[PDB]
RNA sequence: AACGCGACGAUACUACCCGCACGUUGUAGACGUAUAAGAAUAGGCUCCGGCCUCGUAUCCUAGCAGGCGAUUCCUCCGCCGGCCUCGAAGUGGCCGUCGGUAAUUCGCGUAUUGCAAUUUAGACACGCGCGGGAUCAAAUCCUUUGCAGACGACUUAGAUGUG
RNA sequence: CCCACCCAUACCCCGCCCUCAGGGUAGAAACGAUGCCCUGAGGAGUAGGCGGCCGUGGAGGUCAGUGACGAAGCCUAGGGC
RNA sequence: AAAGGGAAGCGCUUGUGACCAGACUUGCGCCCGGCGGAUCAUCCGGUGUUCUCACCGGUGCACUCCGCCGGGCUCAGGCCAG
């Protein structure tokens, strides 16, 4: 049979909101994708659907996994750092969680 | 009916203004009061605390008074009430009042049924 | 920038600051690090500047009472790169605890990290970091002198797995020699358009 | 999956095929967008333009689609229509009569592509 | 009367009430919460040995500057007291009440309390006098005591969705 | 350390162990979540020919989320049993059996989830179940002791006896 | 010295609210004209000054007002403005 | 039902669990077929009015009007989205 994997997305660490030394704008989020160090790297993911992925307690419509989704606006800072938008912001507990980068809308 | 159309209702602020210590004070209710003291920080608009009501806040005119649903609640009491909202069953809805009896309630009901416009709390007393 | 499930870092040749710097970066990010060998971990400097440093920490106490509330001086290198490590770390949030939940450290290599491979993090190496001519002390000697009682212990176990190390290595010998010959012996059967079109793609 | 484009219709929509006897594929609709379009071109010498021209008419692949869904309500399989299976014979015959003639592009275009370790799409060339 | 258990039905189950009782409130309730949801005849033996001073009612919430005993460890706890007028008061309510099942016709055996409530009745305004001619209150409190004794005893998918599981049915 | 750790003895049950049968069971967060020399840096590695900025590397990676049947190959992986071996917080090597296995080529199926909607897929611990294998124990209240003690707590003794 | 980056309620665009300002609306198919329509600028605030609304008890008029088929009152992790 | 490692309470923003308010259930307009009736238009007499407009009775007699029942077609209809 196949040993090979089936991703076909690119992983991402979600860091914090867009922020100074004390406030703090949960609008917007700060994430790590997989890979890339430098501005020019991050154009690529400009516009990527993104998705994060937990799970729930109930059992609703068949799943006890929900997705919060967005979009990847702009780049940030000089290592690559991307910024996301959603349709709702993200926990605060999931700083340091694992998020779903698409390679969809896609310019190729 | 169905409402008429109009423009997307959109508040603009969803929480209810609390008075200060009003959650550390059983004497004090939680309508909303000015802290009209000289060193209050709620007054003086430091960050991290309460805000105030102001004219900012207000709502689009356009969407002034209007439920979700599209409708402005008119209060009635009788069918000669109801019937003042036979030509406006596109914006206004009928809200019975709180001491209409049982029987006036359910005449009032058939009447809007009849002239089409909607009643916001038409299951009660049933 | 790779994602890991966990890094184990040898501690030998590191900066105690940087190296700390660098893997509490990385816990906050949500990477989980290992940091074995922290007896051969470097501080720059002259030993005896590090000497006062640690006894200018053993000054201080709570006053009316010790056993509670006051910097309890822990002896151990590895500790030590603790507490370097969390001072980088807002340790009283949640937050903070949770990662630094993700942080292990220890004493020589403990196993199975001996089995495991090790990275080295070149921000922070003293030969990458430090000019010539500069002094440099160990945090391993520095616990000896401070009180740290197991120096020895340490080094006679380091002693043993590196014994270990070697028998291993001269197996890996044997392998990476067999798999040379096995690579030319079957040089001589390979297709010669495979061998034309690897070679063109870049194998 | 891998598939071969036969025409760009409207408003970024693409009419492909796997085809259907190398990887599963029928003739499908896809989006310009959810795609990644490679280097390799399939040569379309010898597919016959009409049938092409059918099956992106509009109205192909949803008039007969509320038909079935009330018909499929043991699980049984969907049935499909033998003009659907005469024009994916049609057009992958040719298809791979064309793609035998590369080398191994029957087993490129059955494998389903997947990402490993040290993968970068933005470094990726497609 | 409305006792505050509404819910249970008073078919199979019984009932006993005292109002007024000049009984510690607090060693009261204390003895209510060690009783509560037992048998009924192991409560009645229990209350005898809280009176004959073998076991022990557990000080939880009113024990502040109370003793500690060596019977508090069948309980977990270090404070525990034996509140002997709270014991009898509640083998008088208890044995009321199973005088009540009896009547009703119930199986004694098989009955376990449960529930018990005491509340604060209106208090016995006394008083005391002081130093420098001053008088404090002297007030009793009172609890009213309740107990009640019991017979021991994929919609909404998505088209995708629905193919997968149609697909995975299948294969 | 009363939220540090180790070894040992006895463990009744709804307790313990084995197999599969799944969780409106929980997890600072799986998606190939692959990769062991030591040492020096004004020096090292080796097959002893030579080589060293470079991990930009190596392994693995194709098939209904990966089927069925041949052609073909003796390659890879896994579960058990034996012999060794692994104590820094213990696990790996060989042999034997069994099972799977495109390295080459071909045949039948894939549709209909309707133009994207996490790709519900892993690990650990926990729980409810059966069908089996193994075992019939302690602690506290009580009496007593004074090597102890405000009370708790501590040292003792209570089952046939040197009580 | 050079390069890039982070962010304030600071500045640009847009929407909304209010205030102020500038305009139009009758041989009226004609308006809560005390209304409606268009455009622009500004929005902190103690002592202080001014304006508009909300609520409480009672009186005249009116709603051929509500009500034992339940008024007032009270409770309400239940809602709307 | 829930939280608690030397305070709680509070603002913004998610998430978790529990509980709920809206909206929708189809309408509008044609083309057919089948029903049930003559409230069609003209003319006449009377009545009231805005003095040229309506009502009433004679008035239709089925290619005209008014309702119902089956279809078909067009359009507009809630949320989240590409």
């Amino acid at each position: 049979p196949s040993e090979a994997g089936h991703r076909l997305y690119v992983k991402g660490r979600h860091l914090s909101y867009q922020r100074g030394r004390r406030n703090t704008h949960p609008k917007t989020s700060l994430i790590k994708i997989e890979g890339v160090d430098d501005t020019a790297a991050a154009n690529f993911y400009l516009g990527k659907r993104v998705a994060y992925v937990y799970r729930a307690q109930k059992e609703v419509r068949g799943t006890k996994i929900r997705v919060i989704w967005g979009k990847i606006t702009r780049p940030h800072g000089n290592s690559g750092v991307v910024r996301a938008k959603f349709t709702h912001p993200l926990p605060a507990r999931s700083f340091g969680a694992s998020v779903r980068i698409m390679l969809y809308p896609s310019s190729i | 009916v169905a409402a008429k159309k109009h423009v997307p209702i959109v508040k603009k602020r969803t929480k209810r203004f609390m008075r200060h210590q009003s959650d550390r004070f059983k004497c004090l209710d939680s309508a909303w009061r000015k802290p009209k003291g000289i060193d209050n920080r709620v007054r003086r608009r430091f960050k991290g605390n309460l805000a105030m009501p102001s004219i900012g806040y207000g709502s689009n005119k356009k969407t002034k008074h209007m439920m979700p649903s599209g409708h402005k609640a008119f209060l009635v009491h009788n069918v000669k009430d109801v019937e003042l909202l036979l030509m406006h069953n596109r914006t206004y809805a009928a809200e019975i009042a709180h001491n209409v009896s049982s029987r006036k309630r359910i005449d009032i009901i058939t009447r809007a049924k009849q002239l089409g416009v909607k009643v916001t709390n038409a299951k009660a007393k049933v | 920038s790779s994602f890991e499930s966990v890094v184990v870092i040898d501690g030998k040749g590191h900066l105690l600051g940087r190296l700390a710097s660098i893997v509490a970066k990385q816990l906050l990010s949500g990477q989980k690090i290992v940091v074995v060998r922290c007896e051969a971990l470097n501080i720059s400097g002259e030993f005896f500047r590090a000497k006062l440093k640690y006894h200018a920490y053993l000054r201080k106490m709570t006053r009316y009472n010790p056993t509670r509330g006051g910097p309890f001086h822990f002896r151990a290198p590895s500790r030590i790169f603790y507490k370097a490590v969390r001072g980088m770390i807002p340790h009283k949030t949640a937050r903070g605890a949770a990662a630094l939940e993700r942080l292990k450290v220890f004493e020589g290599v403990p196993p199975p990290y001996d089995k495991k491979k090790k990275m080295v993090v070149p921000q922070a190496l003293r030969v990458l970091r430090l000019q010539p001519g500069r002094k440099y002390c160990t945090v391993g000697r520095l616990s000896h002198e401070v009180g740290w009682k197991y120096q020895d212990v340490v080094a006679r176990l380091e002693e043993r797995r590196k014994a270990k190390g070697a028998a291993y290595y001269e197996r890996k010998k044997l392998a990476a020699r067999q798999l040379s010959e096995a690579k030319k012996a079957a040089a001589a059967k390979v297709d010669p358009k495979v061998s034309e079109a690897l070679a063109a793609y870049g194998y | 999956k891998r598939v071969v484009l036969l025409k760009c219709l409207d408003q970024g929509v693409l009419l492909v095929t796997g085809p259907f006897k190398i990887n599963g594929v029928p003739l499908r609709r896809v989006n310009a967008r959810y795609v990644i379009a490679t280097s390799v071109k399939v040569d379309l010498t010898g597919v016959d333009q009409a049938k092409i021209d059918e099956v992106a008419q509009p109205k192909y692949f949803t008039a007969e689609k509320a038909k079935e869904k009330a018909s499929e309500e043991k699980p049984q399989k969907k049935p499909v229509s033998s003009t659907r299976a005469a024009d994916q014979k049609a057009i992958d015959k040719a298809l791979i009569a064309n793609i035998k003639k590369v080398d191994m592009l029957a087993s490129y275009l059955a494998s389903s592509f997947s990402l490993r370790k040290g993968d970068k799409p933005h470094l990726m060339k497609f | 009367v409305r006792y505050a258990a509404t819910e249970i039905a008073p078919t199979k189950s019984a009932r006993a009430r005292g109002s007024y009782l000049r009984v510690s409130f607090k060693n009261t309730r204390e003895t209510a919460q060690a009783i509560n949801g037992w048998k009924l005849q192991r409560a009645l033996t229990f209350l005898q040995n809280v009176i004959d001073k073998k076991e022990a009612v557990p000080m939880r919430r009113y024990a502040g500057s109370t003793g500690r005993t060596a019977q508090g460890k069948q309980w977990g706890v270090s404070r525990a007291r034996w509140p002997v007028k709270s014991a009898q008061f509640l083998i008088g309510l208890l044995k009321n009440a199973e005088a009540n099942a009896d009547a009703k016709g119930l199986d004694t055996g098989n009955l376990i309390i449960k529930h018990i409530q005491v509340n604060q009745a209106p208090k016995q305004r006394r008083r005391t006098y002081r130093a420098h001619g001053r008088i404090n209150p002297y007030m009793s409190n009172p609890c009213h005591i309740e107990l009640i004794l019991t017979e021991a005893e994929e919609s909404h998918l998505s088209s995708r969705q629905r193919g997968v599981r149609i697909r995975r049915a299948l294969t």
